């Protein structure tokens, strides 16, 4: 996940879904009994990848 | 408005994609992150990111966390990663930051799955709410989330 | 259009009180406005800091270099600090050092002219024309008046 | 001046003249030669007041 789509297709495969909840510049994923992530548009750095890595329990 | 306020780590890193200069962290919500070029672009990101979850916050009735105080933290000791060995951090210190980051709420609640529904008001405050040019449905909405934040 | 300075909020419990939060951007000389609490400290330093950027910008007037927040102390850059015969009692621990940030888009272009097609009668201009009047003054002040 | 309106009273009677063009919770004073100064409404703290004064030379 150098980017949010890439993000996005990683969190998927690991049973999140996009919803129509985000605003702005970012996408909303969420998967039931966790709380949503929230995921930058565009190209995402080591520190970004990883705090949403470690949301997503991975 | 809604307006809630929690302070923000912002770590300056313009090595890996400038762009990505400043990764922006809430020491409140855990593994929180987002980014933005420069310094108004971050707090604006920040404050995006912190809309969206607070609203989610308000939608499924969760609870708010209590902002920390901005002076006790610490760019050292509240570094998210600090602890976890996998990772090598190359922060700038000098150019990082903590600061309050603000965003109103009212903005980012969802409108999803709209329900129908029929009451009464009195005549002084219809007129009132029309002279004003107010979305009457929208009016309920933010009260009911404006009750739940407090 | 996105600016960003840093600035200082004072907290003072002393003036009995309403408005705890005095802020005051040390990139602005003697800068001031307040707030009750944090948020509408920084609510009020953006819309403060929104005017007064956006004034300069429509008098194209030079905006001032922004300060490094991490060079900044409540104490040094207080602005009364020199002031002989100010005294300032803060509690330094409830005061903070935050960015403030606004899109000076909202406060740009208002007194842009719009054009207005009115109708009026015949009696009123020339009533108008005979004391003189400026048509456009006398309706913009009429409309500052009704609020 | 503890109160905004006092505080126009006060610059306007040192030649400053009250002008649309602060929006929201401000209003702003304008005079010839300097820079305007934006007052928030409502009472004002001493802080306040005296930033305000020191910006007009009082």
């Amino acid at each position: 996940p150098m980017t949010q789509k890439e993000m996005v297709k990683l969190l998927t495969a690991h049973g999140w879904i996009k919803t129509r909840g985000g605003k702005g510049s970012h996408i909303k994923m969420e998967k039931q009994g966790e709380r949503p992530i929230t995921i930058l548009h565009g190209e995402l750095n080591k520190y970004t990848e990883r705090g949403i890595r470690k949301q997503a329990g991975l | 408005m809604m307006l809630v306020t929690y302070p923000a780590l912002f770590y300056y890193d313009d090595t890996d994609g400038t762009e990505a200069t400043y990764f922006v962290h809430f020491p409140d919500f855990e593994y929180s992150a987002t980014q933005g070029e420069g310094i108004s672009e971050a707090l604006a990101m920040g404050s995006e990111w912190l809309g969206i979850t607070v609203a989610d916050l308000i939608e499924s009735d969760g609870e708010l966390p209590q902002p920390s105080d901005i002076n006790s933290l610490s760019l050292i000791d509240n570094d998210p990663f600090k602890d976890d060995e996998d990772f090598v951090s190359t922060y700038d210190l000098d150019k990082s930051f903590i600061s309050m980051v603000s965003v109103d709420v009212s903005e980012y609640l969802g409108s999803q799955e709209p329900i129908k529904k029929t009451l009464t008001i009195p005549k002084w405050a219809d007129k009132l709410g029309r002279e004003m040019g107010l979305n009457f449905s929208q009016t309920l909405t933010d009260a009911i989330a404006d009750k739940k934040v407090q």
